[PDB]
RNA sequence: GUGAACCGGAUUGCCGUCAGGAAAUUAGGUGCGCUUAGCAGUAUUCCCCACGCUGUGGG
């Protein structure tokens, strides 16, 4: 959907000081902090005018603050139910695989203001086994419309398909 | 008359009540997950507190062969309890509630005796039924059902139902439920060569703000108790001031979670109204506020939707408020919902008893 | 004149008892029988138990009958209990002296206190059909029709779907009455409706037809079934046999399919309005004007507008939901109103109890902002 | 004439009628599962009850041993997909797991009333039909059943009423053979409702009728739409409309 | 007014008592933001009304 594939290129447009500030800005709210809020305003503002079906604030935020701390390349076809499923086939089914399963899903009883730290530790459990593409266009998009049912079943049915190959 | 007890109690993260794998129990309102307390544990809870103990007149056993036994110096008087309960028909051996002095000595006197066993467990059966004076058989009910397939023939059974006066519905999250999981590690005091990377445990535990709902009937209960009165009102006052003190026995050895409640609403009513549909929309934390402020001010949105929808001017309601100090209000921005706020427990009480009649606490705490 | 009249048979719950219940065990037929059919049209023109059974249920047993199964439901139980907590009824009576008198004679000197009562609990299990449909065809006399059709358009009585406890869940007079040679037209001229966009659809439609015996004779064919379903009498019930065959028709060439013509699944309202839709900027332009140009906190030329409430978003707006604002107190009511759950309703500049709030929001950002980070867009 | 009474009703978790395995009654619709309360116990839930005591009434509207009587009660049925549950419960000694069901579910339930036949019982009476009406009504709207009400204290009141007067029967269940979804902008009780708004604002396009909901809580249509002729407030104005509808007598 | 009407699967129950994830890690190596400009010595100052063949008064 237009609107936030520009807003995926405009981050990854950002340089290295834009990157800081988002990153010291991990596990705070928009409004505190006035450099974090001018700078999300600008790189977000104009495409909720040109666009109205544009992510939310708080969605875009997140995403930001995430992207800013790992810093994936954007790829499509590498949504998080597949890395996370591909990995989950190389450690010890009796003890370890129990523990990543649970908090892969725990994320079903979480709103989009608590979706923070979670999301860290998976997308650190990826850096650790070397992964280097995410599709962030797709993970808004999931994040957008989190509070339906199909789109819960259909990121469980992907983690499966991808885990049971 | 009925009187409703409604609160709304936030606890710290622990594990209370727990199901056969070891993790929180759960229900499903409004279509989401929410933490659920049963309704048991709690009337055990309540029943075994420091408040209750001058009206715990009952005992709930299998094992009624000890206490018995224990009614006696030196006498030999353990095998043939076995026999004539078996008799009886509580041939797995059946449950048992009923009163401890009467099984006490009835039994002491009957069991002793040099009669035959038909007679002596007519007897004891005859005693089993008519001890059912006792504030917790009142209030929590009584269901005996002997055997027939393995009873002798020849005795015979009176009623033993005692209908309840205390309704306890099981407590729910008014927001949704969030398990997490704790990984424990367990040391060793001498150093070795110890095992290999470690048995890691796990230990289920939740944290969640619970809405608990109370009903009593006073009309069976004084039937329950014969026409004694002043035992009524001192059962009522042990339990509601049980019911505000005290918490379920878990694993509060690792999680103390003796957190007190922040909010009671207590109604006089003639037919009973719940107010769980006030979180069928479950409760989100915005920047301001906290989880026990809007669940109170969701409580007192439906409570004043239900007093502007069925009312009837020939029957009025009217209720006490408690909060500790005054802390949270019902009626945060206009409305006076409640009659009679109240900051002090023990007034509530008193006002309670007074309601209820010429009580009061000083005097009914001798029955 | 229409020499067909039709009924459409659909509910959550239904049940045809068939001839094999006899016991507390009652079941049900695949299909509507003819005896319920023609009972329910008794009851809806308004005849009782004694009086259909004269000359009532015999001009309704020459009519043809046919029905086709739209879609079938799943057989369903349900464990009922009776007399639990009161006494029930038994039939015991003291014998007589001598069998000169009985019945209408021994009637006359019953009591209140004669009968016997015992304390119990009667069990039964019950079946139904859920989730099922059926259309049925009645074929006959143009007069005939015209009048059951009048009955069914207002019933005198409450009309149910064998038992009480089923009330029907579309009408009963939805298909009117037509023209028709044959059975099989009149059921392929109806058509199939859906109830959403994406269901499973049955390929081929059973029918139950009754037996016509075509020339004298013509004995019945081997594929010819008995059904105890043909009333003669409803108190005390009476049922005498039929022949009954089937056959089938398949969808896509002799019955058509229909649209979805509704909307199933709610949803709330639209939030979300456009800032480019030409509507928005007219009436921006207006409101801006009725407010002279200056803000609504510290009367700064005004520069942005903010939306009050969010009752309508794109299509309509009013010039009553938006106040004007400069720079500074726009983005001082944005920060405000980042994680508040807000929804519908948000701030209102001109309400005092927000302004020592919102004059303070605008102090950080004169103590913080920096100019060269707006400029230099990043 | 025929008066048509539908009810939502939401209910705590809790058991008020099983079946011989203990299990909470179900039901099939929609190709889902379904909670089901059966008709004999809101019957017998609403009769024999101390509230509803207030030419012999009370066989009136429901006969027994050619009665005919002239109320209807059809199958309570769910707008959602069935969730069971099991509790696992032990009992102590203070000197063996066993395992229980119970659900919530929200209900749809109809009732029916056929105003001649209860004339025709009262012989020719018709404040006195009138009067049980509005008992009945009350009644109804203030009693369930007496299940395992002393382990799941399920007292909760109707959401929303909608009282008809239709000239032949229809129910409007397939306004459910959709399961409803829950989303975050909304609650169970307001979906069913928009869900009930979306099926008699068709069928017109393509009648009067009396809504009520506790303090307005829930209004009928998520517009400023006419579907609904009066919109209430509170139980006793709507049996007061109700029964100046019936022919002008005073509650 | 339909194998139909009249029609409760009801009563009783704590899953309580036991536990350190711990030992060891520099994110370092290179980089001009630079070329430019009176808030003033004028040749129409955006609109309106009244008196004259420029002077008053309002925005
Ligand atoms: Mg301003």
């Amino acid at each position: 959907n237009r609107g936030t594939v520009d807003f995926i290129a405009s981050l990854e447009n950002l340089k290295e000081g834009d990157l800081g500030i988002l990153r010291k800005l991990r596990g705070a709210r928009l409004d505190e902090k006035l450099p974090g809020f001018d700078l999300f305003s600008a790189l977000w503002w104009p495409l909720r005018q040109k666009n109205q079906r544009a992510p939310k604030r708080e969605v875009a935020w997140l995403i930001a603050k995430l992207f800013a701390e790992f810093r994936f390349e954007q790829r499509e076809g590498a949504t998080l139910p597949i890395l996370m499923g591909g990995i989950c086939r190389k450690l010890e089914p009796k003890k370890e695989l129990p523990r990543v399963l649970a908090r892969f899903d725990q994320l079903a009883s979480l709103d989009i203001m608590q979706m923070e730290e979670p999301l860290s530790v998976i997308m650190g459990i990826l850096r650790k086994h070397q992964q280097v593409c995410l599709d962030w266009v797709g993970l808004t998009d999931v994040l957008s419309f989190w509070e339906q049912e199909p789109v819960k079943r259909e990121w469980s049915d992907s983690f499966i398909k991808a885990y049971k190959i | 008359m009925l009187i409703e007890i409604h609160m709304i109690q936030n606890h710290s993260p622990a594990n209370l009540n727990r199901d056969d794998l070891g993790a929180p129990k759960t229900c499903y309102f409004g279509g989401v997950l929410r933490s659920r307390i049963s309704s048991q544990c709690i009337k055990r809870s309540i029943r075994t507190s420091n408040d209750f103990k001058a009206l715990l007149g009952g005992v709930r056993t299998r094992r009624l062969a000890d206490l018995i036994q224990q009614e006696a110096g030196e006498t030999e008087c353990w095998k043939k309890a076995q026999e004539i309960l078996n008799k009886c028909g509580f041939k797995t051996k059946m449950l048992v509630f009923m009163s401890k002095d009467k099984i006490k000595d009835l039994a002491r006197i009957v069991l002793d005796n040099s009669l035959g066993l038909t007679e002596a467990a007519q007897q004891v059966a005859n005693v089993i039924a008519q001890a059912t004076l006792a504030p917790d058989i009142a209030l929590c009910g009584r269901m005996l059902e002997p055997n027939d397939k393995d009873k002798d023939k020849k005795v015979k059974w009176s009623n033993t139902t005692v209908e309840a006066a205390l309704q306890v519905a099981h407590a729910i999250s008014t927001h949704i439920a969030r398990p997490e999981i704790d990984y424990f590690v367990a040391a060793d005091d001498v150093p070795g060569e110890d095992a290999g990377a470690g048995h890691i445990g796990e230990s289920m535990f939740a944290s969640a703000c619970f809405y608990k709902y109370f009903s009593i009937d006073w009309e069976q209960l004084v039937k329950n108790l014969k026409g004694d009165t002043n035992l009524a009102a001192h059962t009522v006052g042990a339990f509601l001031l049980a019911a505000a003190k005290t918490n379920p026995s878990g694993k509060q050895n690792s999680f103390a979670a003796h957190n007190y409640p922040d909010g009671i609403l207590v109604e006089f009513k003639n037919s009973p109204i719940s107010y769980a549909n006030a979180f069928v929309r479950p409760v989100s934390v915005v920047k301001e506020s906290d989880l026990v402020e809007q669940s109170i001010g969701q409580l007192s949105n439906y409570v004043n939707d239900i007093r502007l929808g069925y009312y009837d001017e020939q029957s009025p309601v009217i209720g006490f408020w408690f909060s500790p100090n005054n802390r949270y209000p019902l009626g945060y921005k206009h409305s006076k919902l409640a009659s009679r706020n109240i900051g002090n427990l023990n007034e509530l009480v008193g006002a309670v008893l007074d309601y209820i009649g010429g009580f009061k606490w000083e005097e009914v705490q001798k029955s | 004149p229409p020499n067909t009249l039709f009924l459409r048979l659909e509910g959550a719950l239904q049940s045809w008892g068939s001839n094999e219940a006899k016991f507390a065990l009652r079941r049900t037929a695949d299909a509507p029988t003819k005896s319920g059919v023609l009972g329910l049209l008794c009851a809806a023109m308004g005849i009782g138990r004694a009086e259909a059974a004269d000359s009532w249920l015999p001009k309704l047993a020459n009519l043809r009958m046919g029905v086709r199964i739209d879609r079938p439901g799943i057989r369903w139980w349900d464990f009922h209990t009776v007399g639990a907590g009161q006494r029930m009824r038994m039939a015991e009576l003291k014998a007589p002296k001598k069998p000169s008198m009985v019945g209408a004679a021994l009637a006359e000197t019953l009591t209140p206190s004669k009968v016997k009562t015992r304390a119990e609990t009667l069990l039964s299990r019950r079946e139904y059909l859920a989730d099922a449909s059926f259309l049925v065809a009645l074929q006959g006399e143009p007069e005939l029709v015209a009048k059951l059709s009048a009955a069914l358009a207002k019933p005198v009585w409450a009309i149910y779907l064998g038992r009480k406890s089923c009330p029907p869940s579309r009408p009963v007079c939805e298909h009117p009455p037509g023209f028709y040679n044959t059975l099989e037209e009149a059921l392929s001229a109806v058509p199939l409706q859906k109830r959403w966009h994406n269901e499973p659809l049955p390929q081929i439609l059973p029918c139950v037809m009754d037996w016509i015996p075509g020339y004298d004779g013509e004995h019945a064919p081997d594929d010819a079934e008995i059904h105890y379903d043909l009333p003669v009498s409803f108190q005390p019930p009476r049922h005498l046999p039929r022949f009954v065959i089937r056959r089938e028709l398949v969808v896509g060439e002799d019955v058509q399919v229909s649209r979805e013509t509704g909307t199933s699944v709610w949803r709330p309202k639209g939030t979300r309005a456009d800032y480019n839709n030409s509507e928005y900027k007219k009436v921006r332009a207006e409101r801006l004007v009725m407010d002279h140009a200056a803000c609504m906190v510290c009367k700064a030329p005004a520069t942005t507008v903010q939306h009050v409430n969010y009752r309508r978003a794109g299509g309509k707006e009013i010039p009553e939901d938006l106040r004007a604002l400069c720079r500074l107190c726009h983005d001082a009511c944005t920060m405000l109103e980042y994680g508040s759950g807000m929804t519908t309703n948000r701030i209102d500049p001109c309400d005092p109890i927000w302004r020592e709030r919102i004059l303070a929001k605008r102090k950080e950002i004169v103590e913080f902002r920096s100019r060269g980070q707006r400029f230099r867009k990043m």
